[PDB]
């Protein structure tokens, strides 16, 4: 086993100009031959994961010349050059020269580069049909921010709470070119009618006070 | 001039069409062992294969067990066995095939030619003797033999080869199009340029023992020419012309050899040539295609392998057809024979068959010529009758009707016009054997057959008894002579027997007429050439027998013309003359004429005699270590392409390396190619060399030596021709092919056990135990491919001489109508050799077949012990194929190289017959410079007391102490008798021989310290026949006396004292007009005159006239008397002869007898003392 | 052309076993190995083993031994892996890529397979329970709206949630599905003008075409609750 790690875990590459990508391995890829054997391939979303670049100079017949590899030793790098929408998926780096293991690559996914954003958090309350039935069941939706950098957290009257809770990020947008998500607290009915501040935390790197949003019960 | 293909088998029953049926498809199914065996040899190395890179995959992981390393290498061990169980199946499988195979033809024509043989001889015997006159005797034996032997080739075995050639062909094609197609068209590309060198090197192949006798006749015919007489090439000094002679010749013969040599060892060359450029091609682009990953390995192989041996199948294919075409023809001649049907047919039975026969008879207008001779009518419009006991004669002109009749009675023609009827019965409408039966006749030269005597008597009839012959012997007055026999009637008696007598054998054809009972009885001259002590007795015998019979007696001694009833004369083929004797007396016509007239090897010895050319065999087996050493080279480079396929490694790295290797089989081809056509060069140039010096200096050595070695019947012209001509082309295959031979296969099985116990040894020993049976493989398909029906004709002879001993006097045999005799002597000795035939046969297929079973079990054995052996990880797989290679096709390479030359054991017997010959020095050495070499010019012969007996029998002494003198310029002459040997001394004068006691005196001196060459520069000498040469006439004058510089005038000098010289300016191109049978043929005087003249060109102080009698032109005698007179005046003479024409002008004439001198004295004396010359003008008056 | 590709996603349940297969086609099946990977979800992409394809010799990695057997099919050109004693960390998807078998090991696998997914189930078809989200009642200040409508507890993927049938399209924020207690989750939200609610009537349609369910709650206003 080398334990590959390749390490960046995202890109945000603009349309038109030059990426770069990381593998960096966890022992030296000579073999006894004169040769470094690691390759690259494409994985578009859905799809069969394709060959790019392999033995890291070379270039398999049939890819265009906009890619290019580098690198030695335990460091390499492939070199997209004026990248077009086409190149839109994620990239890992086989392979071990010491088999049988036969480690890969962790991933890199890319992006299209908006401008910074805001993002529009929004709490609503439980249903009536969740009071009938008997639990309780908060969503914060928060729509339409940039970049994918956020650690929402939930504080119930001032206090903590890391247990019972999801999260949905949605993916990149072929439209406007951002993202949004959602958090959703879930316990039991009689959890519910004991506090009244239900918060909300937005970490995100556009600012320095998290945008918290808030409702109480007990009022409506 | 060819029969159809329907009709070669028309002398087939069924048996022989089922055998045939079986022998096709067993060839067809011989025919796909080959391609399957390299399919499962390809799926074979494509197991190994892939299980190869599993290996190492597995090496790194260092905690894996010992078990894992079994599991999948178990697998591997595993299906090995069944692949072994497959190769064993087509082992088994074609085994009994290729028994099926050879057996199975060999059979089914044999029995044809078998049958054939004996209904073509068959065929012969029913023929008309009017046919027969106008075929050759010597051509149809020839056809008999030759012909039948090709029909017995053609048929034989080529045909089932010709199906397995092709059958190899279309199951390789097959396999390539169906296991894969693009590597099977690139081959497929070069298939015919493949196919067209293998088959020119097939036709060198098969046409390999031919012995070429067509560069050498030339000097063939010079040899039997002056080896059939060799004592006037001794004579006349005729030594350095001769040897240059034969020596142009001999060099012309040496460049067609050198030429064939180096055009049939390039037509080797280009083939491995061809061999390796196409594995380079093959090999290039198959692992184009195997590293674009298409094909495996597996499919490389067998598509590879399969489509070479189906081009190299169609290669060889060519001979078994050209045997066939040429059969085609060959049955054309045997079946246009064997077709025809003789018009009087003397063996139907159909005719009359009158009883109670006296021989009334009656020549009715008879008008008959020759079928042959067709210009020239001899007889017609005859008219003769005869009635019972009337013994008629008839007397007339010469040659012309005297035999037509004789012949025309027993129906040995048809009459054109006219009907002869017997008795008032026709002829044409008795059965011919009965008529034959009935009629006698005594013929003029009777030829005896080499039998016993009782067997000779035993052809008058097959019902006689053994009393019925001894009451005829006696009856028939010969029992005098037989009465002094050995031991019985069983003694032998012919050319190779008791060398009898004319009148003996004369009075026993008569006695064979005898017990045939005759009723119309024939003679006709029954004394050609026999003395008249004996004539008086055979006349009385046929006088005994002439009581009761209508007897026709045409014969010499005109005396019994008296005792005769009727005569009758030949006048222009129309006989009108008859009457009795004083009748014909008072016609005075042609009688009146007569009545007028008449009344240890030691093998370095060998090498010794080629110590001259060690600049061709330095480079000669320089060139054959390099040339027989890249087999374990190719196994190298073979081992090692494929070997780097079972490893893991890059692919640039593979691609290169098959680069390389691809190369280096090229190299390889090149380097095989350039090493082939120097080794057959610089040995061609070697062994041809030695065969023209060899060959010349046998010739030197068997002119010089002396005339009593010529004189045992083991040094005859046949026999010394054969081993001046089959010789020196055997002694050139013990020097130089033997050590080729040598040092091939020991580079070539050397190189390839040193490496194979180098690399793996536990299964070299195993394939070493192997070697020898798949040696013995290669050496006899190779015995089967050229020399197989060679041998077994050379046993056929006891039928090989009874059928032309019955067709040279096929005459006697016809007048006897005894063929079925001969037809059933022929029948016995031709059944005990057509058994032993299928004996070889039998044996013959088995061995063929056993050894292929052993040549595929090889691979069975090799393969499951190098699968074991691999799966413990002491051998890899391309070790393991390397050592197969090389221990498999390294003994395959000695077998096929060790039979491709000629033998060791006739070469080696041959070369000592050679050694033992050219080394040998008589005593009276031809070439012996010393001596006295005197001035002599006068010539007194003088013999003093000399014995002399002949080194050929010891057991009669026949000179006892002759003491004679010749006086200068004087004609003494020496006449005889019978036996006593008139020639002796004249012979002895030119030291011919030696005599024990005594010696010859040629004034005072000895010939045992004389020089000879000057002996004879002047000495000539007279030939009773004289012998002729293919030159011209100036050079057959001016042969009597060599080492001269004669010129044109003294040959126009000894054409005026020839008397021929007009008859030569009578011939055009004068001294031009080559003789021979190329030429003209003369007379018995001509040819006499010839001789005359060419001994008198040499002018000498003493000549030697030894003349002989039966000349038939008879008017040249005057002519050469007065050609002698012109010699008889200063030449002194020494004469024999049998013509007493000579003993009034001969000076001193001996009697010899005892070895010694009755008298000496002139003509008057020696005749009025009475002596035995009062006997022989007493003989001769008569 | 070379082409491999897969079977169909599976929905086994926990405990079963299953067959997937990989067609090879467009090339010499017999000589290539064949490599079976897993992806997990948001993970490293593991090695599971490879088969000779040839005489089907295989060899597994060290976690995955026993839990897998692969099998091969050379007349009709495929490769099968029987995938038993199940848990629910084999919940991922499945990929199959060719290596060639003279230089393995020196080459990469220069074609994959499509891939399927394999999803462990351990419950039952189970119906949604679709609530409706309403802005919250006190602050109402923006001059844009958020509508949303949670879908909670159903089972199993997918369900098709469109506001009004298809007449909405102007910020439908679908979000993925979630999975928690073996129980999937679903929400979406869109953002509307604040003239047009509740002034104008506006729903969600959700179906769950695996259980024929069809529910249209309409959302409104939180008044004294
Ligand atoms: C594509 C060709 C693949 C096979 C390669 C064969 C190469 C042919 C080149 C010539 C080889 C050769 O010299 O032997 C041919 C020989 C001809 O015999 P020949 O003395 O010249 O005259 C006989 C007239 N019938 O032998 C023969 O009698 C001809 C028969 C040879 C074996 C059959 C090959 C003929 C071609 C296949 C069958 C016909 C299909 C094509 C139409
Ligand atoms: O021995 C049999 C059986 O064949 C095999 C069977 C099983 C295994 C074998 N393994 C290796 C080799 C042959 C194997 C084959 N004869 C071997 C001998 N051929 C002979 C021959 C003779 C002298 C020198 C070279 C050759 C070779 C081919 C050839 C071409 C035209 C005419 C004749 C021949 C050639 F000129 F190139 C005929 C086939
Ligand atoms: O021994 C070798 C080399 O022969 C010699 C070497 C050195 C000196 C020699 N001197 C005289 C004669 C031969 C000599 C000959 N075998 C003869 C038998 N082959 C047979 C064979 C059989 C039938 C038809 C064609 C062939 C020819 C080659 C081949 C390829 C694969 C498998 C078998 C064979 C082929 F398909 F193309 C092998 C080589
Ligand atoms: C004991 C004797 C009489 C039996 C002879 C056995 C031989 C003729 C049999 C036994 C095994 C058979 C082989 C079985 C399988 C194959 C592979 C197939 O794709 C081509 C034919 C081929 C190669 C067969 C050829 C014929 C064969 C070799
Ligand atoms: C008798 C000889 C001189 C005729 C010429 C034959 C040879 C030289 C020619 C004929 C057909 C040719 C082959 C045809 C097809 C190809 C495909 C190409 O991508 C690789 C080379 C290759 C394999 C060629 C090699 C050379 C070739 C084999
Ligand atoms: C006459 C028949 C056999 C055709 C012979 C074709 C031979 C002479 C030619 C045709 C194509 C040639 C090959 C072309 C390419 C190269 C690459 C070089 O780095 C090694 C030799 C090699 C592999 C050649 C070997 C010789 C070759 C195989
Ligand atoms: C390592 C050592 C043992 C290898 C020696 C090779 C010897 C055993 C083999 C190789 C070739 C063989 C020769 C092949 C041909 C013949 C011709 C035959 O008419 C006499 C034997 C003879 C001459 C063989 C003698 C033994 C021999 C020379
Ligand atoms: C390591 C030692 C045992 C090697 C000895 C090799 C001996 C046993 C074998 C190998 C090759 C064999 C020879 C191969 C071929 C022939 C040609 C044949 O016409 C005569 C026998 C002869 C000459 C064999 C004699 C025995 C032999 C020489
Ligand atoms: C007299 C000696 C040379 C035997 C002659 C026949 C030999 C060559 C043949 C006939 C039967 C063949 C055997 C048939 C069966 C098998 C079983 C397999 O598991 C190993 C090979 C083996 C054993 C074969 C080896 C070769 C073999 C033994
Ligand atoms: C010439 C005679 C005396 C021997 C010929 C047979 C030899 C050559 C061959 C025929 C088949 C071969 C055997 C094939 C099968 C096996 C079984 C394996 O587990 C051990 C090796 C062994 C036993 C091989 C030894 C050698 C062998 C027996
Ligand atoms: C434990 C062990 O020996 N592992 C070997 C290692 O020595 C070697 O360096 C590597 C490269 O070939 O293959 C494996
Ligand atoms: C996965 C595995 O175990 N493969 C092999 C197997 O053929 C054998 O049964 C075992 C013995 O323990 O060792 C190894
Ligand atoms: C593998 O490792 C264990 C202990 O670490 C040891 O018992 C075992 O023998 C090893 N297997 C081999 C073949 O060495």
């Amino acid at each position: 086993q080398v334990v590959m790690t390749q390490s960046p875990l995202s890109l945000p590459v603009s349309l038109g100009d030059q990426a770069s990508i990381s593998c960096r391995s966890s022992q030296s890829l000579l073999h006894s031959n004169g040769n470094t054997y690691l390759h690259w391939y494409l994985q578009k979303p859905g799809q069969s994961p394709k060959l790019l670049i392999y033995k890291v100079s070379n270039r398999f017949s049939g890819v265009p010349d906009r890619f290019s590899g580098s690198g030695s030793g335990t460091d390499f790098t492939l070199k997209i050059s004026r990248v077009e929408a086409e190149d839109l998926g994620v990239y890992f780096c086989s392979q071990s020269t010491h088999i049988p293991p036969w480690t890969f690559g962790g991933g890199t996914k890319l992006d299209i580069k908006r401008a910074d954003a805001a993002p529009t958090v929004s709490i609503f309350p439980p249903s009536s049909e969740q009071l009938t039935s008997g639990g309780l069941s908060v969503v914060c939706f928060l729509n339409n921010f940039y970049p994918k950098d956020i650690n929402v957290k939930w504080k119930i009257d001032g206090s903590e709470r890391q247990n019972g809770v999801l999260n949905s990020w949605t993916d990149q947008d072929s439209k406007d070119s951002t993202y949004s998500m959602s958090s959703t607290l879930t316990l039991t009915k009689d959890e519910y009618e004991r506090h009244n501040s239900y918060t909300c935390e937005a970490t995100h790197k556009t600012s320095t006070s998290p945008i918290v949003k808030s409702f109480n019960r007990n009022e409506c | 001039p060819a029969v159809s293909v329907l009709t070669m088998f028309r002398y087939a029953g069924w048996l022989d069409r089922l055998y045939m049926l079986v022998g096709t498809l067993a060839a067809i199914i011989h025919g796909v062992a080959l391609p399957l065996m390299m399919l499962i040899f390809g799926e074979m190395t494509d197991i190994f294969a892939n299980a190869g890179n599993l290996e190492d995959l597995m090496s790194n992981i260092t905690n894996r067990s010992d078990i894992n390393d079994t599991g999948f290498f178990m697998n591997l061990e595993e299906d090995m066995t069944t692949y072994a169980y497959y190769y064993t199946g087509i082992g088994a499988g074609v085994l009994i095939v290729a028994y099926i195979q050879v057996s199975f033809w060999c059979l089914a024509a044999g029995r044809q030619i078998h049958k054939i043989r004996q209904k073509f001889f068959h065929a012969i015997m029913n023929q008309e003797i009017g046919w027969f006159d106008v075929h050759d005797v010597g051509e149809l034996n020839t056809r008999l033999t030759d012909d039948v032997s090709k029909i017995n080739e053609g048929i034989g075995d080529k045909i089932g080869m010709f199906f397995q050639a092709m059958a190899t062909f279309f199951g390789g094609f097959i396999i390539g199009f169906t296991r894969g197609w693009k590597l099977t068209l690139v081959i497929l590309a070069i298939s015919p340029v493949l196919g067209l060198s293998a088959g020119i090197w097939a036709k060198i192949l098969s046409s390999f023992t031919d012995k070429e006798l067509h560069a050498y006749a030339k000097a063939g015919a010079v040899a039997e020419e002056v080896l059939a007489a060799i004592r006037t090439v001794i004579a006349f000094g005729g030594q350095k012309k001769e040897l240059e002679r034969y020596n142009n010749n001999l060099e012309e013969a040496k460049r067609l050899g050198i030429k064939k040599a180096i055009t049939a060892n390039i037509s080797m060359g280009a083939a491995f040539l061809l061999i390796y450029a196409s594995y380079a091609l093959a090999f290039w682009y198959g692992t184009t295609l195997v590293l674009s990953g298409e094909y495996s390995i597996g499919q490389v192989l067998t598509v590879f392998f399969s489509v070479l041996i189906g081009a190299f199948s169609v290669g060889q294919a060519s001979p078994n057809i050209e045997a066939f075409a040429n059969a085609r023809g060959a049955a054309y001649e045997v079946f246009k024979i064997i077709d025809n049907k003789p018009s009087i047919d003397s063996f139907s039975k159909s005719g009359h068959k009158p009883d109670n026969i006296q021989g009334n008879l009656e020549f009715k207008n008879i008008h008959f010529s020759y079928p042959s001779r067709k210009e020239v009518q001899i007889l017609k419009g005859l008219n003769l009758k005869v009635k019972s006991g009337q013994t008629v004669a008839l007397v007339g002109n010469s040659g012309c009707g005297k035999s037509t009749t004789v012949q025309l009675m027993q129906r040995l023609y048809d009459p054109l016009d006219g009907m002869v009827s017997i008795d008032g019965q026709d002829i044409r409408t008795i059965n011919v054997r009965y008529l034959r039966e009935i009629i006698g006749v005594v013929s003029q030269e009777p030829v005896l057959f080499a039998t016993t005597i009782a067997e000779n008597i035993r052809y008058g009839r097959e019902d006689v008894t053994m009393d019925e012959i001894e009451k005829a012997v006696k009856e028939a007055n010969a029992y005098d002579f037989i009465m002094k026999l050995p031991h019985q009637f069983d003694t032998l008696v012919g050319e190779r027997g008791a060398q009898l007598s004319g009148g003996q054998k004369q009075r026993i054809a008569i006695a064979r007429a005898l017990v045939r009972n005759p009723k119309i009885l024939l003679l006709d001259q029954a004394t050609s050439a026999l003395d008249t002590e004996s004539e008086a007795v055979v006349q009385a015998a046929l006088d005994k027998a002439r009581e009761g019979r209508t007897t026709i007696v045409i014969a010499h001694r005109l005396s019994t013309v008296r005792n005769a009833d009727v005569i009758a004369g030949f006048d222009g083929g129309v006989i009108v003359e008859q009457g009795n004797h004083d009748e014909l007396m008072r016609e005075k016509g042609i009688y009146f004429k007569l009545v007028m007239t008449q009344t240890p090897a030691s093998f370095w010895r060998i090498l010794k005699l080629n110590s001259t050319e060690w600049p061709y065999f330095v480079v000669g087996i320089f060139c054959a270590i390099i040339n027989g050493g890249l087999q374990p080279a190719f196994s190298v480079i073979f081992s090692k392409i494929i070997g780097v396929f079972t490893r893991i490694d890059d692919p640039e790295t593979k691609r290169q390396n098959s680069n390389l290797f691809s190369l280096l089989f090229l190299i390889l081809g090149i380097i095989s190619f350039i090493t082939f056509f120097l080794q057959g060069f610089t040995f061609g140039k070697a062994g041809e060399i030695l065969t023209k010096r060899l060959r010349y200096m046998v010739f030197k050595s068997m002119l010089r030596q002396d005339v009593s070695w010529f004189d045992d019947p083991k040094n005859t012209t046949g026999a010394l021709t054969t081993r001046l001509a089959n010789d020196a082309a055997q002694v050139k295959g013990a020097t130089g092919s033997r050590l080729a031979v040598i040092f091939q296969n020991i580079a070539n099985l050397g190189t390839g056990i040193i490496i194979s116990f180098i690399y793996g040894w536990q299964l070299t020993l195993l394939l070493l135990a192997i070697v020898p049976i798949i040696a013995i493989a290669g050496v006899v398909e190779m015995k089967m491919l050229s020399g197989q029906a060679l041998k077994d004709k050379k046993e056929l002879e006891g039928s090989g001489k009874i059928a032309t001993e019955a067709i040279e006097n096929f005459r006697t045999v016809v007048s006897l109508t005894r063929e079925q005799k001969f037809e059933t002597m022929y029948a016995q000795s031709l059944q005990i050799p057509y058994r032993n035939a299928m004996k070889k046969a039998h044996v013959f297929g088995i061995t063929f077949s056993f050894t292929q079973a052993m040549m595929y079990f090889s691979y069975a054995a090799c393969f499951r012990f190098g699968a074991y052996l691999v799966a413990h990880k002491l051998m890899s797989f391309e070790d393991v194929l390397l050592v197969f290679s090389a221990i498999v096709f390294g003994a395959m390479a000695v077998g096929q190289v060790s039979s491709f030359a000629p033998d060791y054991a006739k070469a080696t017997v041959s070369a000592s017959h050679i050694i033992r010959i050219i080394e040998k020095t008589p005593e009276i050495d031809s070439y012996s410079t010393q001596g006295l070499k005197p001035n002599m010019l006068e010539g007194n012969v003088q013999f003093s007391g000399v014995v002399f007996n002949y080194p050929t029998r010891p057991s009669i002494p026949v000179l006892q102490g002759l003491s004679l003198e010749v006086k200068k310029g004087q004609t003494l002459a020496l006449v005889g008798s019978s036996g006593c040997g008139k020639s002796t001394v004249v012979q002895l004068l030119e030291r011919f021989y030696d005599p024990m006691a005594g010696s010859v005196f040629l004034d005072g001196k000895e010939i045992k310290q004389l020089n000879v060459q000057w002996l004879r520069a002047q000495l000539g000498i007279v030939s009773q026949e004289p012998i002729l040469f293919d030159c011209s006439i100036a050079e057959n004058i001016a042969y009597g006396d060599n080492s001269r510089v004669v010129s044109y005038e003294e040959i126009v000098r000894a054409a005026k004292e020839a008397n021929i010289h007009q008859f030569i300016d009578s011939l055009p191109d004068k001294y031009n007009t080559r003789v021979g049978d190329k030429g003209t043929q003369l007379s018995g005087g001509q040819k006499q005159r010839i001789a005359i003249a060419r001994a008198l060109v040499r002018q000498p102080h003493i000549l030697l006239l030894d003349q002989a009698t039966s000349a038939l032109d008879t008017e040249s005698e005057k002519v050469v008397q007065e050609a002698l007179d012109k010699a008889r005046e200063g030449r002194t003479c020494i004469v024999i002869a049998h013509r007493l024409s000579t003993i009034q002008n001969a000076d001193l004439i001996v009697v010899i007898q005892n070895g010694k001198v009755k008298e000496h004295g002139t003509h008057q004396q020696l005749l009025a003392q009475k002596g035995i010359y009062f006997s022989m003008v007493s003989v001769q008056a008569g | 052309e070379v082409q491999l590709q897969e079977s169909g996603p599976e929905l086994v349940k926990t405990g079963a076993s299953v067959k997937i297969s990989c067609k090879a086609s467009g090339y010499s099946f017999s000589n290539y190995y064949i490599h079976w990977v897993k992806q997990s979800h948001g993970k490293s992409l593991e090695w599971i083993g490879f088969i000779s394809c040839y005489n089907g010799a295989t060899f597994y990695n060290q976690k995955f031994k026993g839990k897998a057997t692969f099998t091969v099919d050379n007349s009709s050109s495929t490769a099968y892996m029987k995938f038993n004693s199940l848990t629910f960390e084999d919940s991922a998807v499945y990929y199959c890529a060719r290596l060639p078998i003279q230089f393995g090991n020196f080459y990469p696998m220069d074609y994959w397979g499509q891939g399927t997914t394999v999803t462990v189930s351990s419950a039952k078809t189970t119906a949604p329970s679709v609530y409706p989200l309403a802005p919250v009642c006190g602050d109402t200040t923006g001059s844009s709206v958020t509508l949303g409508c949670l879908v909670k507890g159903y089972f199993p993927e997918p369900v098709t949630l469109t506001w009004n049938s298809g007449s909405l399209s102007s910020g439908v924020h679908t979000f993925p599905a979630v999975l928690q207690s073996d129980l999937y989750t679903l929400s979406s939200s869109v953002t509307v003008t604040s003239s047009t609610w509740p002034s104008q009537s506006i729903t969600c349609n959700v179906a769950h075409p695996a259980s024929s369910t069809k529910v249209d709650k309409k959302i409104e206003p939180r008044g004294p609750t």
